[PDB]
């Protein structure tokens, strides 16, 4: 396991999408709501 | 949230008491799984008559339909397992068998009523008389009425089994019984079979009937057709003494 | 009787509800598959004298 | 333990409808 | 990569009127064109996402 | 025995009818073993309702559940 | 509203169960009643009687239905079928070669003419 | 008889149930409705449903009647409310069960559910 | 008489006979 | 971490990679019975233990008699077997 998003309420996550370079993932759930993830988030410039 | 604690106080007190007291309970321990994973995994001695019960061989192992004689051998090692020394009454064997018997005639006359036509007349000898019998067409009542009464006059005579010129002609088409036959009177109901799952199961999984020998006939998709279907009309080293090996093993097994 | 903490605790009971059975549950297989494999362990039984003998040891090397 | 005990050792049509439909 | 935040990205919604809690499934065509969706009567509706 | 969610009065109310008399072990047998049916069913039933994508548990759903325990219809 | 009907709700409430349907739990109480009744009856025939006679009942009852549930590891649920005879099937049928298929046929074939939907008009 | 002349006389044999109905249940069973599927069809499975209703109904009504003239109604057929008006006959849970149970219906209830 | 060397090779019944072997076997 | 087997797995390579190492079973086949080396007894090819045969003929672990097999300490090699047969048969 890389790692565990979170934030959707609970009730089900029906579907998932992938981006086309598969950078970003999109999931739409039963709560009404539709969110967008980010893989690998952006080095620290410190 | 807030009309949850009004639902859950319209209890009375003696029903919530009961339902906290699930917390005492000891968990799934599930250790009752334990006898079955080992399954899977003076005085006289009941041990030695009860594995007789695999020395016969079976119906399918043999091919003769179950009679007197093997159920009679069968019975033994059931009732010592179970605890009756004395045994049984002299006279079960024969009612074991006739059970048996009418099982099995009933659950092929379920099979058969469903997927037959243009059945024998009833006439007199013949036919189904006071039981369920199959359906007629249009054709084959007409002629068989006519046949019927003519017989009367003398002018036709029935064959040596009893039947009628038309029946006879309609029973020599009938082959013989298949599986696509049983599937789909499965469908309809359950035939008598809904206490053996095994035998539901393995007639659904198996290979569709008339499949292996046609393994390579196929159709084509094609909307210009009428229905989109275009019908086309070390020692002794194993990589080289394989096959010698292979041979005489096979000349072993016979 | 304080009522949000009854009304808690009876929804924490309710959650974790695990009826259990009064008898094990059966599963179900061919007859012929039991009887060859009671023939089978029969027979080995025979040959190792219950377990004193292991038919199966090598010596040397081949 | 159970790895042990298994002796686990330690053509040219292609291109011109492409052309086309890039021209 | 370094520093900056995530990328921004549009979204088209398609909403179903008076289904009335009879739909099971969804699905679009690869090209989105079409859409259908399965109910709890047994059949299956196909529509045009264009309306031609 | 374990702890029983459903009241053993109930069987005893369903023996009456029947003219029947009860013990006190057979009676938690039975109340027990219909807990067990009732666990069984509702989880037949969730999970017809999951398949669909659905939060709301509707009479169609229970009628599947029993139709695949092979039990007799309700109408 | 009757009694284990506001516990019924309750329960299946602590399980996800956002909605509801009127009714549902006098399904539910009717199924348990003629559950302890065909039970029962059955007990009855069998032999006051013991608590050996509602097992014995129980038991044969299990044999031709209720054959699901959530059952785990070697529980009979899901048809009931021993895992070592749905391996040997699995053997059996991952043995022979996948179709050969040629690019001028990758989607456009279909099943041998007696397993198609050809004339039902 | 014969089928062709059944279906063809068919117009003097309509049911008395509306054909949204019939297009309603033939669809979730199954079957494109009448437009695409000869009307014919659709009207002979209604009237073979309302000959099955005809005969429950007639059994139902037979096992009434004997009960009109020990007398306590058998349990698990709880249902009814004051006992009706007038010496009429009323279709009561009872005689519908009793009828049913013939066809391989069962339909037990519960009488105070506590 | 002739002697012969062969390898058998292992399948999935075989691990899954191992696991339900391990699950009963006291330690 | 142990070396793991290729793709595909061929007697060739086992047999080279474990050279020089004792055999786990011997079996000797007659005319109408086959034995193993510290056994006294026999079996009979119609007898039920015609499923090692079959497992020998088509080359697969004998599932089936595991136990007894792990209770006699038999080598296993990357979880296969090297098997030495002796034809008195002929």
């Amino acid at each position: 396991l890389i790692k565990k998003c979170r934030g959707h309420g609970k009730g089900g996550i029906p579907s998932l999408s992938f981006s086309a370079e598969s950078n970003v993932l999109v999931s739409g759930g039963l709560d009404c709501t539709v969110r967008v993830w980010d893989i690998e988030l952006p080095a620290d410039p410190n | 949230e807030r009309r949850l604690k009004g639902e859950v106080m319209q209890l009375p007190a003696r029903d919530r008491r009961r339902i906290k007291e699930l917390a005492h309970n000891d968990f799934d321990p599930y250790d009752a799984l334990a006898n079955v994973l080992m399954e899977h995994a003076l005085k006289m001695n009941f041990d030695l008559e009860i594995r007789k019960r695999y020395a016969q061989p079976l119906a399918v192992e043999s091919g003769e339909f179950p009679d007197t004689s093997n159920i009679e051998s069968r019975m033994l090692p059931f009732c010592y397992e179970a605890g009756l020394s004395s045994g049984h009454a002299p006279d079960a064997a024969q009612f074991m068998s006739i059970a048996t018997e009418t099982f099995i005639k009933e659950v092929m006359s379920a099979i058969f009523s469903r997927t037959r036509s243009n059945g024998p007349g009833d006439s007199g000898s013949a036919g189904f008389g006071l039981g369920s019998g199959w359906i007629q067409t249009h054709r084959y009542r007409k002629q068989l009425a006519k046949e019927e009464e003519a017989f009367q006059r003398g002018e036709i005579s029935r064959d040596k089994m009893g039947l009628l010129p038309v029946e006879a002609k309609a029973a020599s088409e009938r082959g013989p019984l298949g599986m696509a036959d049983v599937r789909l009177a499965l469908e309809m109901g359950d035939c008598g079979l809904a206490g053996f799952p095994v035998i539901v199961k393995s007639v659904i999984y198996g290979w569709r009937e008339g499949e292996l020998e046609n393994w390579e006939d196929y159709t084509y998709v094609d909307p210009s057709r009428p229905d989109g279907i275009a019908i086309p009309s070390w020692e002794g080293a194993e990589p080289e003494t394989s096959d010698l090996l292979n041979a005489v093993l096979d000349s072993c097994l016979a | 009787v304080d009522s949000d903490e009854e009304t808690a605790a009876v929804m924490s009971a309710l959650a974790n509800w695990n009826p259990q059975p009064v008898v094990p549950q059966p599963v179900f297989a061919p007859l012929k598959r039991q009887y060859q494999l009671a023939r089978l362990h029969e027979q080995l039984q025979a040959a190792t004298n219950g377990g004193r003998t292991n038919i199966f040891k090598v010596v040397g090397f081949g | 333990d159970y790895l042990k005990k298994k002796g686990f050792t330690r053509k040219y049509l292609k291109a011109f409808l492409l052309l086309k439909n890039w021209i | 990569r370094t520093g900056g935040i995530g990328i921004p990205v549009s979204a088209c919604m398609f909403t179903f009127h008076n289904t009335l809690g009879t739909v099971s499934c969804m699905d679009f065509s690869n090209d989105h064109k079409l859409v259908a969706v399965g109910t709890m009567d047994s059949y299956i509706r196909v529509w045009s996402l264009d309306g031609k | 025995g374990p702890k029983l969610l459903w009241n053993p009065e109930n069987v005893r109310d369903v023996a009456d009818a029947l003219g029947i008399t009860l013990s006190e072990e057979p009676l938690r047998l039975l109340a027990q073993d219909v807990e067990y049916r009732i666990g069984q069913v509702i989880v037949e039933s969730l999970r017809f309702m999951r398949a669909a994508n659905r939060t709301t548990l509707t009479v169609q759903d229970v009628s599947l559940a029993l139709r695949v325990l092979d039990v007799e219809p309700l109408y | 509203r009757p009694r284990d009907a506001r516990t019924l709700e309750l329960l299946l409430t602590a399980q996800g169960v956002t909605s509801f349907e009127p009714r549902v739990s006098q399904l539910l109480l009717d199924f348990a009643y003629r559950h302890t009744a065909a039970v029962l009856s059955d007990a009855l025939h069998l032999s006051s009687i013991t608590a050996n006679a509602v097992a014995l009942a129980i038991s044969s009852r299990l044999g031709y239905q209720f054959r699901g549930g959530g059952g785990g590891y070697y529980g009979g649920g899901g048809g009931g079928a021993s895992k070592d005879w749905m391996l040997e099937l699995a053997r059996e049928r991952n043995k022979v070669a996948l179709p050969r298929v040629l690019p001028s046929e990758w989607g456009v074939r279909l099943p041998g003419e007696r397993f198609v939907l050809s004339g039902v008009s | 008889a014969s089928l062709r002349e059944f279906l063809n006389k068919m117009d003097d044999y309509a049911p008395i149930i509306p054909d949204a109905v019939t297009n309603y249940y033939m669809t979730r069973a199954g079957l494109p409705p009448p437009p695409q599927t000869d009307i014919r069809l659709a009207r002979l499975l209604a009237l073979a449903t309302q000959k099955f209703i005809a005969d429950i109904a007639a059994d139902a009504y037979q096992y009434s009647r004997i009960r009109a003239s020990l007398g306590i109604q058998r349990p698990g057929y709880g249902g009814g409310g004051q006992g009706g008006s007038q010496n009429r006959t009323v279709l009561t849970m009872e005689d519908l069960g009793m009828a049913v149970s013939e066809f391989g219906v069962n339909v037990k209830r519960s009488e105070f559910y506590r | 008489p002739t002697v012969y060397t062969v390898v058998l090779m292992p399948t999935a019944q075989a691990l899954h006979t191992d696991l339900l072997l391990k699950t009963v076997t006291p330690r | 971490t142990f070396d793991a087997p290729p793709y595909v797995i061929t007697p060739e390579y086992i047999l080279k990679k474990f050279a020089g190492h004792p055999p786990s079973l011997i079996v000797h086949l007659y005319q109408n019975h086959f034995r193993f080396d510290q056994q006294e007894g026999m079996f009979q090819y119609k007898s039920p233990m015609r499923i090692f045969i079959e497992h020998l003929r088509n080359r697969t672990v004998p599932h089936e008699i595991m136990e007894y097999l792990i209770q006699g300490g038999v080598p296993f090699y990357e979880g296969c077997l090297i098997v030495q047969v002796f034809d008195h048969r002929t």
